[PDB]
């Protein structure tokens, strides 16, 4: 159901985030909370964007 | 259309038991009367037995008296054979058959059996000691002298394979022109060797893509062999 | 326990009428219940005749059947012979003991001019010798009529073991092609100085002889 | 002849469960006491357990005491080992064996002993951190210094693969004189490599056709790069 | 439970006889079950002797087992060895709880002259270096006897992590060959000035050097 009056705040709410990059698809009923920087190449990220 | 399907027969160790089959359509199966007939290669046809429509009566030949059993399932509309205690002479292309109708006759003196109006597609049984062996093929490169307005000879050699069926085709069966598969022949080692060549233009050598498709499903074997110009250099 | 006697082959011009012989060495097939089938080579036999003057579907009107009691025999009459039906016919009924089969008789109708036999000898392939394999193959093709007899010889000595000759089959040009296979061994194959692949075809024979040393 | 066949090992994840089997052929399996023995690469024989001819008596090892399970079934002519809890050391081919004697004794001590003279084909368990990674295959051209009637070693090179095994036969088995497949090399990266060449006279330069065959089956990757001595072009 | 000890390597020319001290240091091994197996490297072990002096089928008669009753040990005698006999020998048995295996052997047949080890390395290529992965390659070939030892060093400091010496392999020229690899990060490749592939060949050290000038 719609939650415009319950989840929106003046000026924009950024407390909600969604994952975009992952090595493999999640298994059913599996939750991932990893925050490691995704590596799209051969050079390691080393925790720096 | 009347037609009888064949499947099931094949390699079996002597002394074992195998269940043959035959299925057909386009008619009334519960009413007709069938027949069984094998065929020893290089020899005449042979009677086997007869089963009436109702599954009650059962007459047999001299060789398989008691040793063989036969029954049909009218609901399943299929006829089942059962051969037991195989002997060396059993290897023969079997053929499920048909009568004119159920058993009918005339003249007062008569009996419930008639003729053979249709037959089957055939089933080959192999009673022997040799076990499965994959086919071996080589690229039979044609002689390079076949140039400038002639017909060349080339093919693929299916040797040391066991057992049937092996299908030989070119362009996966697309190019049917000129293909002539020679009959399969046993060797003194118990194996099989045969030839299969296609009559093709000599000018087509090296131009069109040559691939012979050999399929031996019982061993799950499919081999793709290509013919290329021969390197008879120094 | 019984048998029906018919020849091995019959050859006749298309414009004549020919029959077949179906008689027994004993018993009595008169007033009985008879059929007749045909086997074109290498495929499923097909019904032709049952209970005398009956005909199945899809068969022209050139066949005719009859029965005889004087010599305990029955006759299939064929008029206006063609070349499309060259095959072997056999004999069947329910006799006094069991349902019985007949030997077979080739049908031959001279539709094309005769030709001299062609013989070529193929020794085992070069890659085959190192594998200790041997399969002698002789090619007999494009010969009319299709009745061919092949015998194997080694250094003028006839060969009987491992002999297997394929039945000729119709070709695109209505001719026939047959192949004869000899199952030897390389140790025995290389020993004999010469060979011969005899083709006796309507009294005409042309012999070709090669040397096993050509493999190397 | 009597022979044993074992299959079922391969890529398996640590800490899980697995099932293994021993096929038997030639003798009365139910009249013998079966075996379970593993052989680690880089190590020697590592016996696992034993079982009486009828399954009443069972004998086990101390190292994995209770960690596996051992079983047999008479009717199916098969032998089983429900092994569990794989670790690092247990990477080992598993060999099913026949007993040379059933329960022989010295005269005072009577137990079902273990004697092996006929063994099985072998099944190997693969428990490792490195996954089943595909290889990259290099061709090995002969250096130009081997000419004028000498021997010029040539072939192809496979490096950085996993797991075992891989088989190399020259000309897909058509050439056998000179084939020398070097043993696989387990690198510090957890990967594999080896060498395999043939010995032929240098008179075949520019005329013989080389096709290096690589059969890395548990990962099923093959490479056919056209094999030649690399040309001397700047 | 128990433990047998075997000399991991013994060298002897084929003309004389070799012996193995199958010493199970605990308890006793008198009047119990006896086994012996021989393994060609890379293949399954083959049984030698079971219960004192009993030999299998197809094995040469030269092998013969023995047990030292007083010292609680066993021994195997093979008279007139052959170079074909170069393999691994193992000592199995069963005390009446479990089965125990010995330390293993590397029997060397001194029937051929020793070979001078000459070594050549294989530096990594530039294309693969982009993924920060490179393995140092060492090739050892044509050395006799096969008993070899390979060590890796970095700036005269011995290296143990990532060091792996592979099994010496029988060669076509009756000699032996092997190889050793070392996968290290380019930072380790770049930082250290040079490395070394130290190989010991029966007291003779053979070593070759690689340089970064071919890495860029």
């Amino acid at each position: 159901w719609n939650s415009n009056n319950l989840d929106s705040k003046v000026g924009g709410n950024y407390n909600y985030l969604y994952r975009l990059f992952r090595k493999s698809n999640l298994k059913p009923f599996e939750r991932d909370i990893s925050t490691e920087i995704y590596q799209a190449g051969s050079t390691p990220c080393n925790g720096v964007e | 259309q009347v037609q009888l399907v064949e499947s099931g027969g094949g390699v079996v160790q002597p002394g074992r038991s195998l269940r043959l089959s035959c299925a057909a359509s386009g008619f009334t199966f519960r009413s007709y009367g069938m027949h069984w007939v094998r065929q020893a290669p290089g020899k005449g046809l042979e009677w086997v037995a007869f089963i009436s429509y109702d599954g009650s009566d059962k007459y047999y030949a001299d060789s398989v008296k008691g040793r063989f059993t036969i029954s049909r399932d009218n609901s399943k509309n299929t006829l089942y054979l059962q051969m037991n205690s195989l002997r060396a002479e059993d290897t023969a292309v079997y053929y499920c058959a048909r009568d004119l109708s159920a058993g009918h006759c005339t003249g007062g003196v008569c009996y419930t059996a008639g003729g053979i109006d249709y037959w089957g597609q055939g089933t080959l049984v192999t009673v022997s000691s040799a076990s499965t062996k994959g086919p071996s093929v080589f690229p039979l490169a044609p002689s390079s002298k076949s140039t400038s307005g002639g017909t060349a000879a080339l093919g693929c050699l299916v040797k040391d394979y066991f057992p049937e069926p092996v299908t030989v085709s070119w362009n996966s069966g697309a190019l049917t022109s000129g293909v002539h598969t020679f009959p399969a022949v046993l060797q003194s080692s118990g194996l099989y060797s045969l030839s299969s060549v296609v009559t093709v233009p000599s000018s087509s050598l090296g131009t069109q893509t040559y691939i012979c498709n050999v399929n031996h499903k019982p061993s799950n074997t499919k081999v793709d062999k290509r013919v290329e110009p021969k390197s008879c250099d120094k | 326990n019984f048998m029906l006697t018919q020849p091995h082959s019959v050859s006749e011009s298309p414009g004549k009428t020919v029959t077949i012989s179906c008689t027994r060495n004993s018993g009595s097939i008169a007033s009985n219940y008879v059929q007749w089938y045909q086997q074109r080579p290498g495929s499923a036999p097909t019904t032709v005749i049952y209970e005398d003057n009956q005909r199945p579907s899809g068969v022209p009107d050139r066949f005719s059947g009859s029965i005889d009691s004087s010599s305990n025999s029955a006759s299939l009459t064929i008029s206006g012979l063609k070349t499309e039906d060259e095959a072997d016919y056999y004999c069947h009924s329910y006799d006094s003991d069991n349902v019985v089969f007949g030997g077979g008789t080739k049908l031959t109708v001279l539709g094309q001019p005769k030709a001299a036999p062609s013989v070529t000898l193929f020794p085992p392939s070069s890659e085959e010798l190192q594998a200790n394999k041997a399969t002698l193959v002789c090619l007999i093709s494009d010969f009319y009529p299709g009745a061919v007899t092949v015998a194997w010889k080694a250094d003028s000595s006839p060969v009987k073991a491992g002999v297997e000759t394929t039945t000729p089959s119709k070709q695109s040009n209505n001719k026939y092609a047959a192949s004869s296979y000899l199952s030897l061994t390389p140790e025995q194959w290389k020993s004999h100085r010469s060979y011969s692949c005899q083709v006796t075809h309507e009294g005409s024979t042309v012999e070709k002889t090669v040397a096993p040393t050509e493999c190397s």
